[PDB]
């Protein structure tokens, strides 16, 4: 939440953006990503999109 | 295909450098512009300032 | 851009003579080879980029 | 007025030219 | 000979006319009478003249000159028609004869003028023939001669004192009249090569040094070199230093600069890397003669914002913080590097501090956004922070978060400012300990403590709302210890009157704050604070000569204006 980590927030947001774009309307990519659901749950609420 | 291979290589290198916390500002710029290029690559569009 | 492509198609096949002006296109990258006169080289100081 | 000064300068130059021509050519009738 | 005689006669009439004005001084002359007396010698009144060469108005002279043209001897024809054109154009050529002149009475000046007369002539001759001997022995002779010329020009127009760059105004204006810049500029832009030539580089550096000397402290020289600014827009170091030197203490020039200069320097920073010279030039241009220009600050802030983080390099993150920590150790001692690394960061933060000065909201908001107060306190509180960092960092903090048109309440409620005061007390104690060694005293830290440490405190306490903040009621001993440390600094015997006045004013401000908050200061401290509270004719001749120069310039303008119809006739 500090101002000193704005580029890191930008990097994380871009990573989640590419994830969302990759999983869209595709079955194999969604299946591949869903394996990391346990990992990607615990990063919600930090404004990392 | 070659762009995808190169992007995977550079992303792996950046991750390896970042997991030790020994990166520099130019590397952060490179990875950020790489991720923007990846967004435009997967979406199929072109950069227009938006 | 369209005019550039038209003249490129029309002029294709002609013989190159010394003193002519040409551009080099990298087939692998589809990118032209450029020299920037306002920027210094990376490992050399008084060269160009 | 600037036209008045211009006319004064023009007549001064014309008089100078006339007197120089008279001095150089001389009295020719 | 006739032309020189006419010049002498007109100068004699001119000085005779000013003879009356010399006693009169109120000072204006009768230009019409002088013009009438001057215009009589040239002829045109139809009574002939002794200056006529044939006693017939030039009829015989003209007849001879025309009859000396149809011959088949080309040198004769050339001479004859050149004589014709010179004859018909006597008054205007006399006018350009005035348009050249110079030299008043004084001292060796007599032989200094002779020494400097032919140096510029031979410099022009060598520059004209420079392409002949340039590398693409005469070359070595030309090299040594031009090196001596530039050295003589630099050391003849400068009054070299012990450690003060003093320039002789009379010599500067004499060189201006001669036209030294009109040849040195073309010397700058000669065609050459940079890969295999080094003596040329030495000559080029000498030329830049001489130009900087020619504009050292003289407003007229800087104003005239301002027309050739377009020739100095190079990413080189020497060009940047020259532009700095011609912009020092020049408010009217700084007020009249297009954005092209600042944008070009920002692009140079972006391309050719971060360099100290560019930042020093920005420092010089932003504030001139003690007056800050709002437009200058606005344009430089817009330029740096447009540039972005490529130019603005901040060590905020801990990953960069540790690199800064280990890089400080290499920065220790007298290790400047004169270009890269940390001194660039220092000069950038003085740039921000100076640009923020003036209660400029536009600059203050951007400075607040760029650097947080948490980063500021984490930077200052580290033991690794040397006084070289502290001076500019605390200056920027005070200039951005205190002297504000719109106040921010985060610096009025946090407890880290008391840690800042503790650090200031530590620095004061270190300075007091350093007072025991005058021969090898740390001058930088002493200057920091004497000026900035109390300046920030005074600026913070000057605001009436600082006393309203009741956070000090739990930290009164810290305040009294700070006052004791400031007074102990006052006990030092190496206090400059500026430093002494600053310390006394800060002690007064602290005492006023204590009175407002009803703080019981120590009895000894209270008693000692109460005790503390309890050329005549030569200059006139020179000024009259400057008046004479201006008046003769007006006079020759008047004669040229009235002779243009006669010339055309």
């Amino acid at each position: 939440g500090d101002q000193r980590h704005a580029p890191f927030r930008h990097i994380c947001r871009l990573c989640y953006r590419v994830l969302r774009h990759s999983q869209q309307d595709y079955r194999k990519n969604q299946e591949y990503i869903a394996k990391q659901f346990g990992f990607m749950q615990k990063q919600i609420g930090y404004d990392v999109l | 295909l070659d762009f995808a291979n190169d992007a995977s290589k550079v992303l792996g290198s950046i991750a390896g450098k970042l997991e030790k916390g020994t990166i520099t500002q130019n590397e952060r710029r490179s990875v950020t512009k790489l991720l923007e290029d990846l967004v435009y690559f997967v979406t199929g569009g072109t950069n227009s300032g938006q | 851009k369209k005019q550039n492509e038209t003249e490129n198609r029309k002029l294709l096949g002609t013989v190159i003579q010394y003193g002519n002006v040409i551009q080099l296109l990298h087939l692998k990258s589809n990118k032209y080879l450029t020299v920037n006169k306002r920027l210094p080289a990376l490992l050399e100081k008084n060269a160009m980029r | 007025s600037p036209p008045l000064r211009q006319l004064e300068d023009h007549k001064r130059g014309e008089a100078l030219r006339q007197i120089l021509v008279n001095r150089y050519y001389g009295n020719i009738r | 000979v006739r032309l020189d005689y006419r010049i002498s006669c007109l100068l004699c009439i001119f000085k005779r006319e000013f003879d009356e004005s010399n006693s009169q001084s109120p000072g204006a002359l009768d230009f019409e009478h002088i013009e009438e007396q001057a215009e009589g010698i040239f002829g045109g009144s139809e009574e002939n003249t002794p200056l006529d060469l044939d006693d017939h108005g030039g009829r015989t002279f003209l007849r001879v000159l025309l009859h000396l043209t149809m011959h088949d001897y080309p040198p004769l024809v050339s001479g004859a028609l050149q004589l014709l054109f010179r004859h018909f154009s006597q008054r205007q050529e006399v006018l350009q004869a005035f348009k050249q002149v110079q030299l008043l009475v004084t001292s060796q000046d007599v032989d200094n003028y002779k020494q400097i007369k032919q140096d510029l002539d031979q410099l022009r001759s060598i520059v004209e023939k420079s392409e002949l001997w340039v590398y693409k022995s005469t070359s070595s002779y030309n090299y040594r001669v031009v090196k001596e010329i530039l050295i003589r020009l630099s050391k003849l127009c400068v009054q070299e004192s012990a450690s003060v760059r003093k320039s002789r105004k009379q010599q500067q204006r004499l060189l201006r009249n001669m036209g030294a810049h009109a040849v040195v500029l073309e010397l700058l832009q000669i065609p050459y090569e940079k890969a295999e030539d080094t003596k040329m580089q030495e000559i080029m550096r000498l030329a830049h040094e001489f130009l900087q000397n020619f504009c050292a402290g003289n407003q007229q020289n800087q104003a005239l070199l301002h027309k050739h600014i377009n020739l100095f827009l190079n990413p080189g170091i020497l060009e940047a230093v020259t532009m700095q030197h011609i912009f020092m203490n020049n408010f009217q020039l700084c007020s009249e600069i297009n954005e092209r200069v600042v944008q070009h320097f920002v692009h140079c920073i972006e391309t050719h890397g971060r360099n100290v010279q560019y930042i020093k030039f920005l420092q010089t241009i932003v504030k001139a003669e003690g007056k800050f220009i709002k437009k200058c600050q606005d344009m430089v802030m817009a330029e740096l914002v447009n540039s972005g983080e490529d130019v603005l390099v901040f060590y905020n993150d801990r990953a960069s913080f540790q690199t800064l920590i280990q890089m400080m150790r290499s920065e220790r001692d007298r290790m400047d590097e004169n270009s890269p690394l940390f001194m660039y960061h220092i000069h950038l933060v003085e740039l921000l501090a100076v640009c923020t000065e003036g209660k400029n909201v536009y600059t203050e908001i951007k400075c607040n956004s760029l650097l947080p107060l948490d980063d500021i306190v984490r930077v200052v509180t580290h033991e690794d922070c040397i006084p070289e960092v502290k001076i500019a960092y605390i200056n920027f903090l005070n200039h951005c978060y205190v002297d504000t048109e719109v106040e921010m309440k985060e610096i009025y409620t946090s407890n880290h400012m008391w840690k800042l005061f503790e650090n200031f007390l530590v620095d004061i104690c270190r300075a007091c300990n350093n007072t025991s060694d005058r021969k090898h005293a740390d001058s930088v830290l002493e200057k920091y403590v004497t000026e900035i440490v109390m300046s920030i405190v005074t600026t913070f306490f000057s605001s009436p709302f600082s006393d309203q903040s009741t956070t000090l009621q739990t930290r009164q001993p810290v305040f009294v210890q700070l006052l004791q440390g400031v007074f102990r600094v006052y006990h030092c015997n190496w206090l400059m009157p500026s430093q002494k006045a600053s310390v006394e004013s800060c002690i007064r401000v602290l005492s006023d704050v204590a009175k407002s908050r009803a703080i019981a200061i120590p009895v000894d401290l209270d008693s000692q604070v109460n005790n503390l509270f309890l050329r005549d004719s030569v200059l006139a001749a020179s000024r009259d000569y400057r008046n004479i120069i201006e008046r003769l310039q007006d006079i020759v303008s008047a004669l040229e204006d009235r002779l243009r119809p006669l010339v055309q006739a």
